């Protein structure tokens, strides 16, 4: 049940015009990354509660959901779209029941609640400025002195999550560059590890299994988290849970909670996604790119039963506890959009 | 100088893993000595600059080049051709180990080249000992590397089934070797390239195969569990054999067998005999060799260009030091056999052929 | 001080690994401020000086003790009750923590105690303030620990199948406390006691079981690969449940559960549920707390029984350090049940649990 | 095929009389561990062949086959008594073999071998005094600074071997008292090694587990080594073994070879014999010990899939080779004896 059913794409146009605007930015990838896409997601719907008018609640559930559904086949892959929508669902839902409620209280019809939704959604992007700043915080819990820790690529949450510890603990860290899509963020990273006096070391995509067998843990940053607690991560990663588990060596994930996300693993080729080559084989070779099959994918899934802990800005918490975070965020109504 | 060096390569027994691996490198002939033949110098050069010289060409253009050092050996008349002659040799390695590390394939041939020395008989004249050396050397090439080759070769060549797909990884000119000769018996099937940073061996094995009509696909290691799905085996040529059962190559060789593993794809290493050892190793750091850590400064999909990279002064700044090793030790459990040129062999199985040519 | 004493506690972060654990005790009475409940004082000997001690005895007396201070608290004419009360009782619980670090059982009776002092109706009066909790700590000792006591020990005496051969470890009153029932219904079975260095804390176990005409089997731990080929059930009781799944008990808990699964016996994890934790611990090293050194250099089968060893100078002795952690953590993949008062639980559901209390609104 | 069925008590002692006191001092723990009797082994069967007359090769190997079947009758779980006596057996069937040659090979079962033996057997004495300095030697190659190593218990020959890296390399080491047995000796080694600059640490044998995820090797000396690789270990060592399993901690054990044994381990309670309760237990708790069953072992057994690497006087080889020692060091006609 997507919205061209309901309004057609031209006076989409007129009466949510940032909807349609973000769809051409959201396939042609003018807004990627999570976080990107989860703020703007969630500002775009401002607009849409503050310029849709209606009488009853269904119909908002239905119409917000509308636009959700192609909101969503725009770039399912990021993930974070669908994930502020199924949020918002249920925050009308709930600000409804609670009022339909304390007016049933109020005993011996007012969709007036746009500016509540408002004030609800403007709560869940405040918290978004809020993801990392109450997450580095816990690391002083898992981060101590002397100790050899492991990560992969670019990943702010993660890099704050260190450089938190890095204040008063001085310790060690090893980066494997995301080669070859998270080359250039993940060595900025360790240049800016080695400035809060963090013993960094970069490595080599190929060098993690040499290395780990005196690595104390791992932390991962992923790209989201799917229904079965697996992860979507930026390319390169199975890499270390694989030589981590190996070692019987921890492996810790710092994401935010944005990500999680409902979605069933179903079919991993259909979630993967396939970047250019020319990130891996120089067009000039040109002998090699007709002769062969070059292929550059930037996603990496790897199974829940290899993550031993997960940092959320709610708290850490095994894989097998995803679920009660779920169902206390969002409406299992809205797994599918 | 080595008195005093001796307390400094000792001093770096510290805090960093790595402390302990070498790095000195001579890669110029600035105040190189006399005692060095020319074909030792041509050759220093080419371990220190080529970046594609692979495990066996070394040890063939080593042997080759100490026969031309054998010939133009002037023995002191004053004594005889035994005597003062590994000494002769032995001032040659410390240049050409200076140059790089010596391999396995290396190490075991001068090992051995250095025996016959010490067993040929005095009767025989220096025009005599010198043309028993040549032999025997010319020997040890044909019966220990190349026939070896040709062996493995084929029997590899035997467990490849039509349909398959396996996937090489870095350029190891043996299992080039086999899946050249793979096309050429009318074998049906195709090839995943497994590449990696920072010097791209890979798409030279690209290059090769594409240049013989196979089918192949290029992917840098980060792409395994991607790629994984399609393939069927996993060949792998190594730089050597431990005497656990270890199979000792490149970087991500570990890798590329952990993850076949866990996708029930078999590890078929291709090693010869002479690359064995009676060494053993329990983790990838205690025995390994390092390489200039400014390659990973270079950024994009080229080796030397013009890429300033983020990091060009990691020499200068505090706390950020890169580093690449470039050998990593592969536990058993992984490898499933090794094709050597006595049989495919269980990994397990080395040192019983180590102990079997030291009859002599 | 206290900050030049934290720059200290900071320096201990040093190439040992056990450096940032705290061995910081007081064993006396020596300098102790004035604001110290008697009661509180005699308490604080307790857990310094007994050593078998179990973390459920604890958290009650430190309840019933808490009841005497503040049943004699008066708060200034100048300050309600609720106001300046934490304040005294803080005042005390820094005392009880310097004697020994605070169980993880006593620890969530202070989280709670300190809450309902927050939320107490400040438009009482003292005598119904006090009154009032006083009857709340006594239902937490009713309902959270006495009572969940009753009932794990019937939901576990429940999977207890006659001809078993149940292996307990270094006293666990809770796992006492089931086998002696399980000896009063009927069941017919036998017990393994595992014990250990230092304080043998499983002798206490195998006198207890002993007086109550139990057929048990005493080896040290160094038999656990010998004594495990007999054993069918092995029955633990925590300290502490970790929200990851994991069990927070004494040492060798954790080479129990390893030799057992390792022999296919099933980890029967006997926990209440106010021993349950919020947080999760990768190793066995993060969080912990010391016991001294030198209670194992009197090598002998003793501990009282002065009879010296070679290391009794290893405090002088450069290059050699004696310790001995109390706890260690068990990965959830060796446990097999968790026993709760909601019945018998997978170790994994320990958070949910911890957020089902969290309905106090 | 004892001796018993070939020669009477009185003769047996009158003959060689070093034999029948052996047998007492065997069963008697008088000669207890394996090296102590090893060396009393040897030291014997030189006599017997000082003293016996005979004149055919098959009647001098069926006397030695005869007093090793009643020697190890004696007190067989210390199996280093077999082990020279089958070392001896070869070494006869060898010299034989090889001196029967020179004589056809010179024409292109005569006693006087006797001096000779002894000069083979007494070889076999001095390549005993050379075990641990021919092993200390190999720990350059697998001991390295700042690592943190863990043993159990007195053990010689791991005691040398660590000993010699601290004369150079600076590192730690983890030891754990074997409790009950092998306490005492434990204690006064780690005293011993502390003085030699080693980083030492006592600790309970329970802290095993503990301690064991920040550990890079666990190093142990055996009792014995079984037809299977399996290794007799003094009590408690199944503990490090099991702990290092579970950490991917790789296990490497320094024994000599004459502990080497081709018994295959068909049952266990036939091995690991018991000691004294007294060890666990005091005399004084005579209501418990009156009540209660109070068992102490004295070996362990740990499979041979355990063990990552094996220290020898001939140097460092894999489990999967040991077969080609004995078959190299033994006959298998004199398995069993």
């Amino acid at each position: 049940g997507p919205i061209s059913e309901f309004m057609s794409t031209i006076n989409v146009e007129h009466t949510y015009p940032a909807v349609s605007s973000l769809i051409a930015d959201l396939k042609s990838r003018k807004v990627q990354g999570p976080f990107a896409v989860a703020v703007e997601t969630a500002l775009v719907m401002r607009q849409v509660i503050s310029q849709t008018r209606w009488s009853t609640v269904d119909q908002l559930i239905d119409t917000v959901r509308a636009v959700g559904s192609t909101l969503v086949k725009a770039q399912p892959t990021e993930f974070s779209c669908g994930n502020i929508i199924r949020r918002i669902l249920r925050l009308i839902r709930e600000e409804y029941q609670e009022l339909l409620k304390t007016a049933d209280e109020n005993e011996k019809g007012g969709m007036d609640m746009r500016a509540v939704i408002i004030s609800g959604i403007q709560d869940v992007i405040d918290e978004l400025d809020k993801i990392n700043t109450d997450i580095e915080v816990q690391s002083m819990d898992h981060l101590h002195s002397n100790e050899i820790i492991l990560t992969q690529g670019c990943s702010k949450t993660v890099e704050a999550f260190l450089r938190f510890a890095a204040k008063k603990r001085k310790f060690s860290v090893i980066v494997a560059e995301g080669f070859p899509n998270n080359q250039k963020g993940s060595h900025a990273m360790a240049k800016r590890l080695a400035q809060a006096g963090i013993d960094t070391t970069v490595i080599s995509d190929a060098t993690i299994f040499a290395i780990m067998s005196r690595v104390n843990k791992v932390i991962l940053g992923t790209h989201a988290i799917l229904g079965n607690g697996g992860l979507v991560t930026y390319s390169g990663a199975q890499l270390v849970a694989q030589a981590a588990r190996h070692h019987a060596t921890p492996v810790v994930v710092c994401s935010g909670i944005y990500k999680l996300s409902p979605v069933y693993p179903y079919d991993l080729e259909s979630i993967i996604q396939l970047s250019s080559p020319d990130k891996i084989m120089s067009f000039n070779e040109g002998d090699l790119i007709s002769r062969a099959e070059i292929l550059n994918p930037y996603y990496d899934y790897i199974p829940p039963d290899l993550v031993d802990l997960f940092i959320t800005n709610l708290g850490g918490y095994p894989p097998s506890y995803l679920y009660r975070i779920m169902n206390d965020t969002y409406d299992a109504s809205d797994t599918i959009l | 100088d080595a008195n005093l060096q001796e307390k400094k390569i000792f001093e770096e027994k510290q805090v960093s893993i790595f402390s302990h691996l070498d790095w000195r490198r001579r890669r110029t002939t600035e105040n190189i000595p006399k005692d060095i033949h020319p074909a030792v110098i041509r050759l220093g050069l080419k371990l220190a600059n080529y970046k594609i010289f692979g495990s066996n060409q070394r040890c063939i253009d080593l042997l080759k080049t100490f026969k031309i050092v054998i010939q133009d050996y002037q023995t002191p008349y004053g004594t005889t051709l035994s005597r003062h002659l590994t000494t002769h040799i032995n001032s040659q390695i410390a240049y050409l180990v200076s140059t790089r590390p010596l391999s396995i394939s290396m190490g075991n041939a001068i090992r051995f080249l250095k025996l016959e020395i010490s067993v040929l008989d005095i009767d025989l004249t220096d025009d005599e000992g010198k043309e028993l050396l040549l032999e025997k050397i010319d020997s040890y090439i044909r019966d220990r590397i190349i026939i070896a080759g040709q062996v493995i070769v084929q029997a590899a060549t035997e467990k490849i089934q039509d349909g398959d797909v396996i996937l090489t990884y870095l350029h190891s000119s043996t299992v080039n070797d086999v899946l050249i000769h793979a096309k050429n018996v009318g074998k049906k099937f195709r090839v995943v390239v497994v590449d990696s940073r920072p010097e791209f061996e890979g798409r030279v094995c690209l290059k090769l195969l594409t240049e013989h009509g196979i089918e192949c696909t290029y992917v840098m290691i980060s792409a395994l569990s991607y790629i994984m799905q399609e393939v069927t085996k996993i060949f792998l040529g190594g730089h050597a054999m431990l005497s656990n059962g270890a199979l000792y190559s490149r970087a991500g060789t570990s890798l590329i067998s952990l993850l076949g593993h866990e996708s029930n794809v078999p590890v078929i290493a291709c090693c010869e005999s002479y690359k064995f050892t009676e060494r053993i190793q329990l983790d990838s750091l205690v025995y390994n060799e390092l390489a200039p850590g400014d390659q990973l400064v270079n950024m994009g999909v080229d080796d030397f260009e013009e890429k300033p990279g983020v990091l060009a002064n990691w020499k200068s700044v505090k706390n950020l030091k890169l580093l690449s090793l470039k050998y990593d030790v592969t536990p058993p459990r992984l490898i499933t056999v090794c094709v050597c040129e006595m049989g495919l062999l269980p990994s397990t199985s080395v040192p019983a052929i180590i102990n079997e040519f030291k009859q002599v």
